[PDB]
């Protein structure tokens, strides 16, 4: 096989999608060559797990996914292995072991308004932890307290959810940075996602 | 239960209809949301500083319980 991956078309969508909601991506039968990361992308945090980048650029993998999502600068530290806090236990988790690497770069010239912007979406309330790599997208109002509502209201059951405020004149702390998330297994018995 | 309980009860709730206006991509009745989170926040923290805390003032809950 010859084509070339579509890191291209992810890297380069127009919005992500919101964290709770976490797209998740099949990268199949194609080439994966990760130099564009590299070369491309003059900030960027590819710290990864499990392979070494120019190694990982070497091997050849079986199965990559790539989930994509919005995290505010100062809590993108939460997404590693065996790390808790308010997105790694509600919004998104990643198992104890992992194979795979994440990518961060600040996104406030492109998922910053002016005046404001609110498309952005994060979960605060839930009854338990996600499993690791699981996704959660019920609106269901929370049960905080001791009094059942089924519906949204002032005393203590809440929305769920919680939208961001990101606007340019915030901080580097809370400017949006767009994370993505590749996943991979290095057992390599089909291997259909070879690079090259 | 005072002022402060009641201040984080509507901060919370609006909190989660501005995250709801977002969900619905409705884009003024966010801004207005978040307009009023912004009071709300400003009313806190005035509160917090000892400041007398207004009840016209700020916008009316809902049918809280
Ligand atoms: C779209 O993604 C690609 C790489 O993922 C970038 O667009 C160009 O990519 C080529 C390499 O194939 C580079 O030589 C160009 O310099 C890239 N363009 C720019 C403007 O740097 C880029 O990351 C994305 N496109 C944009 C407009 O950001």
């Amino acid at each position: 096989i010859t084509n070339l991956c579509p890191f291209d078309e992810v890297f380069n969508a127009t919005r992500f999608a919101s964290v709770y909601a976490w797209n998740r991506k099949r990268i199949s039968n194609c080439v994966a060559d990760y130099s564009v990361l590299y070369n491309l992308a003059p900030f960027f945090t590819f710290k990864c797990y499990g392979v070494s980048p120019t190694k990982l650029n070497d091997l050849c993998f079986t199965n990559v996914y790539a989930d994509s999502f919005v995290i505010r600068g100062d809590e993108v530290r939460q997404i590693a292995p065996g790390q808790t806090g308010n997105i790694a236990d509600y919004n998104y988790k990643l198992p104890d072991d992992f194979t795979g690497c994440v990518i961060a770069w600040n996104s406030n010239k492109l998922d910053s308004k002016v005046s404001g912007n609110y498309n952005y979406l994060y979960r605060l309330f839930r009854k338990s932890n996600l499993k690791p790599f699981e996704r959660d997208i019920s609106t269901e109002i929370y049960q905080a307290g001791n009094k059942p509502c089924n519906g949204v209201a002032g005393f203590n059951c809440y929305f769920p959810l919680r939208s961001y405020s990101f606007r340019p004149t915030y901080g580097v702390g809370h400017q949006p940075y767009r994370v993505v998330v590749l996943s991979f297994e290095l057992l390599h018995a089909p291997a259909t996602v070879c690079g090259p | 239960t005072n002022m402060l309980e009641a201040l984080q009860q509507r901060l919370q709730f609006y909190h989660g209809q501005v995250a709801r206006a977002a969900l619905e991509n409705n884009s003024g009745k966010a801004r207005r949301f978040g307009r009023i989170v912004k009071q709300y926040e400003d009313a806190i923290k005035l509160y917090k500083a000892g400041k007398p805390v207004p009840y016209d003032e700020l916008p009316v809950p809902p049918g809280f319980g």
